[PDB]
DNA sequence: ATCTCCAAATATCCCTTGCGGATCGTAGAAAAAGTGTGTCAAACTGCGCTATCAAAGGGAAACTTCAACTGAATTCAGTTGAAGTTTCCCTTTGATAGCGCAGTTTGACACACTTTTTCTACGATCCGCAAGGGATATTTGGAGAT
DNA sequence: ATCTCCAAATATCCCTTGCGGATCGTAGAAAAAGTGTGTCAAACTGCGCTATCAAAGGGAAACTTCAACTGAATTCAGTTGAAGTTTCCCTTTGATAGCGCAGTTTGACACACTTTTTCTACGATCCGCAAGGGATATTTGGAGAT
């Protein structure tokens, strides 16, 4: 059966940022690891955020609230700003 | 008449950990809640039960790290509390690196 | 442009970070944005990690990262070292770190 | 404002924790971590506030707060 | 209701509702609003018998959070569950440090 | 009337009549009882959050009292997880019996 | 065949190891049991765990699943097992 | 014959372990720990070697962690040797109890 | 101050492997497009409760007086844990085979969910009365002095 | 070790207010009914876990020697605590002013659902080869020795 996995996204990933470098597969196994975590912790928030608020749905406003609790100070600035900056793209399109 | 250094220290221990009320007045408290509020958004308003709620916390979060303090000045073989021991307990908690 | 990463300039893939949304009950209903704004997340966090885990591979005189690697990452960094700071990373050891006092004299 | 909590106030603190002999320099550290402590509660705080539309900082926004610093407080909404 | 068929004080239908307002899964089984209602009202009776004989030595018709307070820290498994709760307006249980006593 | 003043819901009702069934001479003031209704709370959530991840660990797409029982195994230290499953196993028992 | 005393097989070398690795210079004759001790407390509490997920799932095999969830449930989230 | 002073070679196996990654309690001894604990709470039970693979690697890093906290303590009160009574304290301060 | 020497680091050769970059053929999942519908944004409204104000006294915080006792520095010796040596147990490694059981598959369906009507538990709101608060006295449990 | 001397504990009595019972009205739980799909039980399977053996040698255990660390003992300057005096502001009380929270009604729209079309990502398999990683030898930086 299939074993979903982030690997090809973090290859990409860290051919965009260290184009000769290399990850062994249990580096590869944190990686997913850590992708799956930080999801969770973020995907979770968000759901307590919206029960809160009495709301049916988990927008990109949750999870930006979401990113803003657990993220720390300059992680949480950039990751907002990657965040909306691709929210507007997509909007932008279709 | 005396009581000699100590005594009245042990007293009240005693009395204090008998008791359940704040110990810090309600107004400092409150100023300073809203000073940091207000550093982080401007034009705010609070629930009294909000500030209450943080005071709470606030206290029984700081007799905690006293009494962890306090072991960690006796782990030394002392009876004073310096800064080195909030230091120590506080990394050991890992609030710290 | 088909895909929905495409779509929203990203590495990370949009639909599955909305299926995995959707089977995970976190709420009955998911927004259009939600699954781009956190696949955009996802996708600069594991881009700050690796990164730094790439620096280190390079000052350990290496071209492929080790969990070693992504190791020092994390805790030579301050940020991320507070958002992993209950986390273990298997093969990654500690911080070389030997207090003064111990220090020959 | 960070001097409201002041000297006797932390040794009855102090007291309640057990500690019957306290350094000079304790009141300042005191005060110091106090500070880091009420920040980031309030700093989750006011997120909930400012996520939830509104201008007042609620019991429950607290609580939140308290919840996720892994820092349960029962009695105001729990 | 519910609640008579499985003898509890506890509503069999509210933890019913409430699982299914929470999110916890697609579907929710008939067993488990009772099983769950069942372990809280088990959990609350705990508490309470503890709580009530703190208000008793205590010289008290009343349960206070003190009394709660008491409840939960003298006893070793409550104590545990709540290992990261504050009650609040509990104090603490009182306590002093041997070498701080005078011989 | 018309506009109608909310309505808030706690378990106050049963935290009361369980007293009774163990204290029946003995009170409680309101911030106990609200204490209280904060640890039923506390303790339902972190009860169905666990099931709800058993659920999903286990591909299931239901929650069963025997999610709510490992649940319990897994929330409860020693005597008192005992107890629990006790409790909540007869329950059900019950509850099955009466038609 | 029965298991008896296996805690034993945790020896001092193996905990000097450790500590060297956690930067400790000297270490008292004493440290080895209550080290013992202590790591018998942590594995039974992730173990109790473990074991309750491998049986909700009705299996008699424990998997680097139930152990990343026994850890992630007490704190201790654990990368490079899945999940 | 040549001797190294007590404590330059505890210097030296600190740089060394400090720079590996490699797990320290050797593999059989802690795998018939974890099937013997397990065996006190199910009979019958069966290990993927990555899930004891998985427990030792938290282990280690759990005690390696405890060391430091230990260490740390034994500092705060002028010695450079740990004892039990820094590790009680450490694991006092930490909210581990049992 | 200078030489001796030991263990970690550097250098040499060989070689296994696990990686990245292919090319592949292919289930399963995302996208595309159509349609049904309920969530939530808006706009308008009431009033709950937060802010604030003004005062006045009573107790808390601040400052001061003093010296008891604590922490910090020094000294030293018995203890004890580090280094190094020697013996040989038992872990590691590599391959084997047998099979227990994890995981995939398939039909039959009980059981949950959904929709609608009927019944009733529990929240809102109300305040008499006693458990508890607050004030004063009297008993008791200890500390400091001689 | 026995006698004066505070301060907290206990005893008592009169006020205060929030317990806790009772009244009333609804929203939510229960009952009855039609529909389907997730779960379960039963059949079949081969990954990989346990089990074993067997050779090899790396590492543990047990031992001797002794350097140096812990901690006991001692001294004392000075930082705290206790008690008194002094200065300052917290808490309480009575509202009134209106902010902004939350209730209500609604229809445009955004997301759920389901079906068909498109193509991503996974599992299987091979390859160049630099990167290691292990067995063997040498050079090296400095602890310790003369
Ligand atoms: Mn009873
Ligand atoms: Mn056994
Ligand atoms: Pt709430
Ligand atoms: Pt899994
Ligand atoms: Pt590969
Ligand atoms: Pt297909
Ligand atoms: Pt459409
Ligand atoms: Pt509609
Ligand atoms: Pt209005
Ligand atoms: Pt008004
Ligand atoms: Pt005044
Ligand atoms: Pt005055
Ligand atoms: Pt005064
Ligand atoms: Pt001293
Ligand atoms: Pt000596
Ligand atoms: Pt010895
Ligand atoms: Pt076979
Ligand atoms: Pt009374
Ligand atoms: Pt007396
Ligand atoms: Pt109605
Ligand atoms: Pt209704
Ligand atoms: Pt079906
Ligand atoms: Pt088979
Ligand atoms: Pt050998
Ligand atoms: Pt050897
Ligand atoms: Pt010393
Ligand atoms: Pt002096
Ligand atoms: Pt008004
Ligand atoms: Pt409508
Ligand atoms: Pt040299
Ligand atoms: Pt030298």
């Amino acid at each position: 059966t299939r074993k979903e996995s982030y690997a090809i996204y973090v290859y990409k990933v860290l051919k965009q940022v260290h184009p000769d470098t290399g990850i062994s597969s249990k580096a590869m196994s944190i990686m997913n690891s850590f992708v799956n975590d930080v999801f969770e912790r973020i995907a979770g928030e968000a759901s307590r955020l919206a029960h809160y608020n009495k709301r049916s749905t988990i927008t990109s406003r949750e999870i930006q609230t979401a990113v803003r609790l657990l993220l720390p100070g300059e992680l949480a600035k950039h990751a907002v700003s990657e965040g909306t900056k691709a929210v507007t793209k997509y909007t932008s399109a279709k | 008449h005396r009581y000699r250094p100590g005594t009245v220290a042990l007293r009240e221990i005693r009395r204090y950990q008998k008791s359940t009320e704040l110990l810090i007045r309600k107004l400092p408290f409150q100023r300073l809640v809203r000073e940091i509020a207000q550093d982080f958004k401007t034009d705010l308003r609070f629930q009294s039960s909000a500030v209450m709620a943080l005071q709470e916390a606030s206290e029984a979060y700081l007799v905690a790290l006293f009494e962890d303090t306090n072991l960690c000045a006796i782990h030394a073989k002392r009876v004073t509390i310096m800064p080195k021991d909030i230091q120590l307990a506080r990394r050991i908690r890992g609030e710290r690196a | 442009a088909k895909t929905r990463s495409s779509r929203a300039g990203l590495q990370f893939p949009v639909g599955r970070v909305h299926r995995l949304l959707r089977k995970g009950n976190y709420a009955e209903r998911v927004g259009a944005g939600a699954p781009v704004y956190l696949a955009a997340v996802l996708e600069y966090l594991t881009a700050e990690i690796l990164e730094l885990a790439g620096n280190a591979a390079r000052d350990n005189k290496k071209t492929r990262i080790i969990p070693r690697h992504l190791q020092l990452a994390v805790r030579n960094d301050e940020e991320l070292n507070k958002l992993l700071g209950r986390v273990t990373i298997a093969q990654g050891g500690v911080l070389p770190n030997i207090q003064s006092v111990l220090l020959p004299k | 404002n960070i001097q409201g909590i002041t000297k006797p106030a932390i040794r009855r603190l102090a007291r309640r924790g057990g500690v019957k002999r306290i350094s000079g320099l304790i009141y300042e550290e005191t005060r110091g971590v106090l500070k880091v402590f009420l920040e980031n509660v309030i700093r989750d705080a006011v997120t909930y506030t400012e996520h939830a539309k509104r201008k007042t900082v609620t019991a429950m926004d607290v609580v939140y707060a308290l919840k996720r610093q892994g820092r349960t407080l029962y009695g105001f909404g729990g």
